[PDB]
């Protein structure tokens, strides 16, 4: 018997509605909530302003188990790059200066580098994420001393070797195929790429 | 030498 | 219930009143069970 | 010409009133049994 | 070849915990928390994000027609460079497309007295609050599972 | 100057007496949802007070 403590006991069976609308007058509870962490009221009284009820308990009798086959809907905006996925941030170890007057050696460094977020392509990101790589080559790299031959962190798609002849040893058509294979990267002499706190490794 | 290749 | 102008909005406060207990029991110790009522709105007979 | 600033003593309330989430439903309490599931403290937003 | 996998690109290794604290009494081993990482989760599934497929055999005179009508060679810095030049786009692509998830969480018990307001949330696998969710919908159907009482 | 109300019909079984009082908004604590984004106010709460 579900009781409830207005209307007549509505014996055996039901259904109870948690849905998303806490619009009306529920929404003093849910102020700091978002769509995914609110507070509904179940209470549909239609004589009780919606939070006249939400302090109403529905009682089933207490000699039983109550079992409830829960049965869910839900609905998703998320994109790609998003920031919450853990998207659109990586590290990349990357030449800052070539012959460091302390070393004569290069100084490579560790940047953690951010895409704008919003849901894109397979390629528009492999491409914001080369725009990232020689967007900071422009104010860390171009006055310290870098050719664009030392960036070191290059997302490409290529097979690199469509063309190498294995008697002269090299690509033999005098470019590369560019047609698309896997999302692999090429790396530079020191320079790397960390995806540990990232999930682009993913995409 | 042939280099397969057309050229 | 009638009230003279002022210009803040103001809220009326009633207080219906009403017989609020709450029953705690203790059986095996380590629960405390709980079955409060609230007689002119009503709540948990829990 | 000056004067002084007004006075505005600030301070806590009569019975710490505030601090103590009350009657809220939302974050409230939990004097339960550890080894079990049920609150024995459900307050209804109404009781203040 | 020893330590990396080359799989396809990716949308999804993130499942979705709903939590019901005030009408589903804890599963096994959940004890009751009151905070929104350790609610006992009462129905996982996977995020409703399943990555259509796309086939476009040029693939790349499509990305030199959005290189020319882009306005722009701020993709392409280096359009001479062989090893530095806007890498080509594969042919199978692979979108994602959020559909909506209707799921059917079988019989769990519920709890005697179920409150008025009720809390509803959808956490992430870390347990966080996924920001992206814009619906959620519990459907409960009570039922008599057993009797305490003799 | 009048405020017409109406408490939904109901069971009314003991109840002991209605007592009323006035407040005014600016004070009212909203209560729930912790951090009432509009409290704008240190008052003297008189409804938690």
């Amino acid at each position: 018997s579900i009781r409830y403590s207005e209307l007549a006991p509505l014996y055996d069976t039901t259904r109870v509605y948690l849905v998303d609308n806490k619009s009306a007058d529920i929404a003093s509870l849910n102020y700091q909530n978002d769509h995914s962490n609110f507070q509904t009221t179940v209470v549909q009284n239609n004589d009780f302003t919606p939070a006249e009820a939400g302090t109403q308990t529905i009682n089933f009798d207490e000699r039983s188990r109550w079992g409830a086959d829960l049965k869910t809907i839900l609905r998703t905006n998320m994109p790609n790059i998003n920031e919450f996925m853990s998207t659109n941030k990586f590290k990349a170890r990357l030449m800052v200066e070539k012959k460091n007057k302390e070393t004569g050696l290069p100084r490579y460094e560790w940047f953690e580098f951010t895409l704008p977020e919003g849901n894109y392509s397979e390629t528009m990101t492999i491409d914001l994420m080369n725009n990232a790589i020689v967007d900071n080559y422009l104010e860390v790299g171009r006055q310290n001393g870098v050719l664009e031959s030392d960036i070191g962190v290059k997302f490409d798609t290529r097979n690199f070797r469509l063309g190498w002849d294995p008697v002269t040893k090299l690509v033999m058509p005098g470019v590369y195929t560019n047609e698309a294979f896997h999302p692999d990267i090429v790396l530079l002499p020191g320079c790397g790429v960390d995806f540990t706190q990232s999930r682009l490794s993913n995409l | 030498f042939n280099p397969v290749y057309p050229y | 219930f009638e009230v003279d102008p002022m210009d803040e909005p103001t809220l009326l406060y009633v207080l219906f009143e009403v017989f609020d207990v709450v029953r705690i029991h203790q059986p095996h110790r380590g629960v405390i069970e709980a079955v409060y009522l609230r007689t002119p709105f009503s709540a948990g007979n829990a | 010409q000056a004067a002084p600033n007004r006075p505005n003593y600030i301070g806590f309330r009569d019975n710490f009133i505030g601090l103590m989430y009350y009657n809220s439903t939302g974050n409230m309490g939990v004097l339960a049994g550890q080894a079990s599931q049920l609150n024995a403290v459900v307050d209804l937003q109404d009781r203040n | 070849q020893s330590w990396t996998l080359l799989t396809t690109a990716d949308v999804g290794s993130q499942q979705v915990y709903w939590s019901l604290p005030d009408m589903m009494q804890d599963p096994v081993t959940f004890r009751p928390s009151t905070q929104v990482s350790n609610y006992p989760v009462v129905g996982v599934e996977l995020l409703p994000v399943h990555a259509k497929s796309f086939y476009n055999e040029q693939a790349v005179y499509s990305q030199l027609i959005r290189q020319s009508t882009a306005l722009t060679h701020v993709f392409n810095r280096f359009p001479e460079n062989q090893i530095l030049v806007r890498p080509p786009a594969p042919t199978i692509t692979t979108v994602s497309e959020n559909v909506p998830a209707l799921t059917d969480h079988g019989t769990l018990p519920l709890r005697s007295s179920i409150s008025g307001v009720q809390r509803v949330t959808i956490t992430d696998a870390r347990r966080r609050t996924c920001p992206y969710v814009h619906k959620a919908l519990g459907i409960v159907a009570p039922k008599v599972l057993s009797s305490r009482t003799f | 100057t009048s405020v017409p109300i109406s408490i939904p019909s109901r069971n009314w079984a003991a109840f002991r007496g209605w007592s009323f009082t006035r407040l005014k908004t600016k004070e009212t604590p909203s209560l729930g949802s912790g951090f009432d984004p509009y409290f704008t106010y240190s008052g003297s709460v008189p409804y938690l007070d």
